[PDB]
RNA sequence: AAGGGAAGCGUUUGUGACCAGACUUGCGCCGUUCCGAUCAUCCGGUGUUCUCACCGGUGCACUCGGGACGGCUCAGGCCAG
RNA sequence: CGGGACCGAGGUUCGCGCAUCUGCAAGGAUGCUGGCGUAAUGGUCAUCAACGACCCGUCUUGAAACACGGACCAAGGAGUCAAGGUUUUGCGCGAGUGUUUGGGUGUAAAACCCGCACGCGUAAUGAAAGUGAACGUAGGUGAGAGCUUCGGCGCAUCAUCGA
RNA sequence: GUCCCACCCAUACCCCGCCCUCAGGGUAGAAACGAUGCCCUGAGGAGUAGGCGGCCGUGGAGGUCAGUGACGAAGCCUAGGG
């Protein structure tokens, strides 16, 4: 059941965002896309000479 | 266990870790097609893109 | 689980019992236990030919005795296993076993509107071609022809009839069975269409 | 989601477990309500209170 | 000489198999020996079924091991085929050869 | 003989030499470890000899198995050779030198009667 | 035993534990306390306050004879009783008797007032007592006999 | 290659007495499966401490023994060391003493007042988890050689003088009127 | 055996000489020829119920054991598809 | 869903799962077939070939050095012992401890036994004359392993205020 | 000079096998073990001066293997083997 609710919950929120971008451009008014909350970092050089 | 099996491959493995699996396939969630005449911009958001 | 079977033989007075054989003791016994393996979890499936190994094709052995001639395929048996024959009285290749990864599946077919399919049974079926194999080996020793068996031939002959009459309504089949194959200069097999 | 199915282990006594069934998951996330992959996956994906 | 349960079996002067346990308070004693000699015209199954009695009560973690060395040691007491004949590779066989 | 074990893989079947115990005489040919300040092999400059370390070890499971399966026993008596009669499967007798021609016939003779594998029969 | 030493260990290695700079020369430094006020001054600084100087008068016949006193602190006075004998008096049987210990039998001199006393009264014959040795025997209801 | 800064650093602490008794080996093995096999934290102290040198199981007397117990009579006392007698305690109460060793005063004194005196392997017998017992140490920086330790200037510890007397030590860096005081 | 202003040495093949192993069969079930097994008595030991001593076991497709010759299953060395 | 490559560790059942009255691809390879059964695989050595490879020890920031020692071989060749300290480890006894200067005895340079003194420790501090360690459950406060009759007691040790 | 695809390989990174070190668990009304053993899991591995641990070898002493040996000990030679 938790999982039939997460895939439920990942579809509806990027509607939302698309519909919200959608109406703005209907309005003529400009909607920010909120600011990402999760990175990956990934290190990639080495371990010498820091 | 002795040898990690990967679920991204092996369905067996993937079914103990996720049953909803198999649902999400026979019910086709990743291919759910959206309906309707879409609603394109007005003449006013374009000549405004562009200058 | 439980498999003892007690009898009682007579022995003039009807005593004694004599247990069943898979219960007496070993009369030896090991210094030490065997490996004794673990369960296997790997179930024989039948295989799967290739999508151009239909029955009646025309193949090419590309290995063993008969390479580079051109046979044409009987039935698929198992595991690789294919029974062909290139009609004996075409190019002298009797009914054979043979590998599917060792031939090319070429785009002639052959209609085997006359062979029996009661007959491609009892020779598909195993142990026909090595029935007496272990019985005739003598290499004691002027050399000469193992002669083939009377049942074999026999059979050979009576499956070419419908073949060969089929094979011969084509205006070159006939000779291009006949023939061998071989590459010549500027032959690219990835590029050759079969 | 693909890199903790394939390259997602767990810390687990100071030890590298790998998470091949959702009891080690379950024992170690239980008292935060993560008791599978995919409460493991969605609370990584939204960022949640644990 | 430890083990205040002990079994031993040793092979017979006259080939049969001989079976030792300690006695109680050994560790005082040493000749506390329970020794019996099993003939060497017994069965070999009578034997192991005998042993087994024995080696039952005191230890039960060594009858494994107490009907195996019976087994073993008659084992070594039937007779013997003496070789198979030994090719030879190489020189050797060269050698025999020019030298017959 | 040799019950059964897993394939003898041996990670490296040369063996060690001395640095520079081919250019002079008075070197042995045994292994020393290279302690120089300057040495090239000590340093593992490329193309130069290889020094042992663990890592070259030997699966424990066939360690010290010689090639049938077995584990040499160096033996030298009758009662000896009695040691192995349990266990015929995992061991063989090796008759040591200074055991005369007599003995050495007595040795093979028993170890015969145990099934006992006797390397230099 | 030979066999367990560095020395065993260090066949091979070049320095034999001493260093390839700065090696195992014969006195780095000087001869037994050389140096103890110029060079080895930060070791007898840190180490031993109090070695160079002169301090007191001098005593030129001193025999440690006369400075003879051993003492004994009243709160072992009763082990110099007997086992058998100390058990009555300990253990409260009252009676008529009571105990003289004469401590220069036991090979001391002086008493001292560290620990405690059961109220058995005691005598004691001793040379030298102190003040608090006192205090506390007559609080027992103990006799300071002084001898020579 | 991986940042670390130790690599395969070892525990401080013995994981085996270094003892070649024969009889503390035997002691150690049932300590070793009562520690594994019971809930009891007082096994595993006293496991612990079995495996500890002779320096870090001081002796104890049967005083400090009587100053702790109480109001703790009716507890087993609980010492894995050896346990001394005290000339300075005239009587000995009742008492209930599980040690590794007993002196011969100690020992029979303890007894004499109509006490127990046992030894670990006894204590792991009516007690297999300390239901009701005292584990008590004895003094460890009493030692001589304690006293020693961190010798520095304004530290007073004792120094290493082979002989007490107005000499040797008392002059320079000891008091003002020659030089300074430490 | 090798050798166009050094040689030696490491990794890896090829070639030539030499050589150690492994393998030869073994355990099971059913078919021929000779000996003593189930059980009970009588001493003596013993973990108190197991066994050794003598003795009735009487035995050709019936027991027990052993060799002789045949059949079948299983396992078994090296290289591979 | 195809084409290819490398790998098969482990060794009675147990587990997580999927299917359904069968079982399985789910806690690590099995099945079938063929040649040979010996120098065929394999190993050692010699040699050729591809790639690579400066002469060791030493002092030095830096040695292949146009820095020094080294023509070659065998044997010999360098952190030892005593006294006195100290820290740590093991052991015996434990407010004591140490027989062996000496005596008795002996299977006779051994082993065994004996005791008085003495050494160290149990009391320190003063230059010395000298004096010489409990107000108190040998104290109060904080932390504290462990025990707990669950309310508390609290070893060692540390910090602090005292006697 | 700039831009774009494809490809080559370090002892680096990923997976697997094996050695060792370190760390964490299991194993007795013992059918039980060189418990100083065995079983399971994880991580790590460069090194002069230096420190520590375990093992190999030589000359002797006590105990033991009822040890080997003139039917051949010790030594020595051996592009023969483990
Ligand atoms: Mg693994
Ligand atoms: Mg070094
Ligand atoms: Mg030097
Ligand atoms: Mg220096
Ligand atoms: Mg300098
Ligand atoms: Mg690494
Ligand atoms: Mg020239
Ligand atoms: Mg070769
Ligand atoms: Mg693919
Ligand atoms: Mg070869
Ligand atoms: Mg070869
Ligand atoms: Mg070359
Ligand atoms: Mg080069
Ligand atoms: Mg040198
Ligand atoms: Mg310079
Ligand atoms: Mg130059
Ligand atoms: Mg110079
Ligand atoms: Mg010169
Ligand atoms: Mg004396
Ligand atoms: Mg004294
Ligand atoms: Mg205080
Ligand atoms: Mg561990
Ligand atoms: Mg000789």
């Amino acid at each position: 059941k938790r999982a039939e609710t997460y895939v439920k919950e990942y579809r509806d929120v990027e509607r939302e965002k698309i519909r919200l971008q959608r109406a703005a451009k209907q309005d003529g008014s400009f909607h920010i896309p909120a600011e990402a909350k999760l990175i990956f970092l990934i290190r990639i050089k080495g371990i010498n000479k820091i | 266990n002795v040898q990690k099996k990967n679920p991204l491959r092996n369905k067996q493995v993937l079914l103990r870790l996720n049953p909803y699996a198999a649902t999400f396939a026979k019910e086709k969630l990743g291919e759910i097609k959206e309906e309707g005449k879409p609603q394109r911009v007005p003449a006013t958001f374009k000549t405004l893109l562009q200058e | 689980s439980s498999a003892a079977a007690p009898q009682t033989k007579t022995f003039g007075k009807a005593t004694r019992t004599v247990p069943h054989s898979s219960e007496k003791a070993q009369k030896w016994y090991p210094a030490e236990d065997e490996a004794q393996p673990r369960k296997v979890r790997k179930t024989i499936r039948p295989w799967s030919p290739r999508s151009t190994l239909v029955p009646g094709t025309v193949l090419i052995l590309l290995a063993g005795r008969f390479r580079g001639k051109r046979v044409v395929l009987l039935k698929a048996l198992d595991q690789g296993v294919l029974l062909v024959t290139g009609p004996f009285k075409i190019n002298g290749v009797p009914l054979r076993r043979v590998n599917a990864r060792y031939v090319i599946a070429t785009s002639q077919k052959v209609d085997l509107a006359g062979i029996d399919e009661a007959k491609i049974n009892e020779i598909a079926q195993p142990k026909y071609f090595t029935a007496e194999k272990s019985k005739e080996k003598a290499g004691e020793e002027k050399p000469q022809k193992k002669e083939v068996s009377s049942s074999r031939v026999a059979d050979q002959k009576a499956i070419d009839k419908a073949l060969i009459a089929n094979i011969k309504k084509v205006e070159f089949l006939a000779s291009y069975l006949a023939s061998s194959f071989t590459l010549r200069k500027g032959d690219k097999p990835h590029e050759m269409k079969w | 989601k693909e890199l903790i199915y394939k390259r997602g282990y767990g810390k687990v006594n100071k030890q590298r477990v790998a998470l091949t069934d959702n009891s080690i998951i379950e024992e170690n996330l239980g008292k935060y309500g993560i008791i599978c992959m995919e409460d493991l996956i969605h609370e990584i994906y939204t960022v949640g209170p644990n | 000489f430890v083990n205040d349960k002990a079994v031993g079996v040793v092979p017979g002067e006259k080939g049969g198999v001989v079976v030792t346990t300690k006695k109680a308070g050994s560790i005082n004693k040493p000749a506390a020996r329970y020794t019996v000699a099993f003939g060497a015209n017994k069965t070999a199954r009578k034997t192991y079924k005998a042993i087994a009695r024995q080696v039952a009560g005191y230890r039960s973690d060594l009858l494994k091991a107490a009907v195996a060395r019976a087994s073993a040691i008659r084992r070594s007491q039937r007779a013997v085929k003496p070789e198979p004949a030994q090719k030879l590779r190489g020189n050797a066989a060269k050698k025999a050869a020019a030298s017959a | 003989a040799a019950k059964k074990h897993v394939p003898i893989v041996k990670k490296r079947s040369k063996g060690f030499m001395r640095h520079q115990s081919d250019r002079f005489m008075r070197v042995d040919s045994a292994w020393r470890k290279p302690k120089g300040i300057d040495n090239r092999v000590r340093r593992r400059f490329r193309g130069t000899l290889a020094m042992p370390s663990i890592g070259y070890g030997s699966n424990k499971k066939t360690r010290h198995m010689m090639p049938s399966g077995h584990k040499a026993f160096l033996v030298s008596n009758v009662k000896d050779v009695e040691l192995l009669l349990m266990h015929n499967k995992t061991y063989a007798a090796e008759i040591a030198h200074n055991v005369s021609s007599r003995k050495r016939i007595e040795i093979i003779a028993r170890a015969k009667q145990l099934s006992v594998k006797v390397t230099n029969a | 035993p030979t066999r367990f030493s560095k020395t065993r260990k260090h066949r091979g290695h070049v320095s034999a534990g001493k260093g390839r700079v700065g090696k195992h020369r014969k006195h780095p430094g000087g001869r037994g306390m050389a140096g103890g006020q110029h060079h080895h001054r930060t070791n007898l600084d840190k180490y031993h306050p109090g070695y160079f100087g002169k301090v007191g008068m001098r005593h030129f016949h001193l025999l440690r004879n006369h400075q003879w006193a051993p003492i004994l602190n009243i709160e072992k006075l009763w082990t110099l009783v007997p086992a058998e004998a100390r058990e009555k008096y300990v253990s409260g049987a009252a009676t008529e008797t009571a105990p003289v210990i004469d401590l220069l039998s036991h090979g001391y001199a002086k008493l001292l007032g560290k620990g405690r006393l059961p109220q058995v009264p005691i005598v004691v014959r001793a040379r030298y007592v102190s003040a608090e040795a006192e205090r506390k025997i007559k609080e027992a209801g103990g006799v300071i006999e002084l001898v020579a | 290659g991986i940042d670390l800064r130790k690599h395969h650093e070892r525990s401080t602490h013995r994981k085996a007495p270094k003892s070649d008794n024969v009889y503390l080996k035997l002691l150690v093995k049932l300590y070793r499966f009562l520690a594994r096999r019971t809930d009891s934290a007082f096994n595993k102290v006293v496991l612990r401490r079995l495996f500890m040198s002779r320096i870090n199981r001081p002796p104890m007397s049967i005083s400090r023994i009587v100053a702790n117990l109480k109001g703790n009579e009716k507890k087993t006392v609980v010492v894995v060391g050896t346990v001394t007698d005290d000339n300075r305690l005239l009587t000995v109460p009742k008492v209930s003493v599980a040690a590794l060793r007993f002196t011969a005063t100690a020992r029979a004194r303890i007894e004499a007042a109509g006490g127990q005196a046992i030894t670990l392997d006894q204590l792991a017998l009516e007690k297999p988890t300390g239901a009701n017992t005292l584990l008590l140490r004895g003094p460890k920086n009493a030692r001589e050689a304690v006293k020693h330790f961190g010798f520095g200037p304004h530290k007073h510890k004792k120094p290493y003088v082979a002989s007490k007397g107005r000499k040797f030590e008392k002059a320079r860096g000891r008091r003002r009127s020659k030089g300074f005081k430490v």
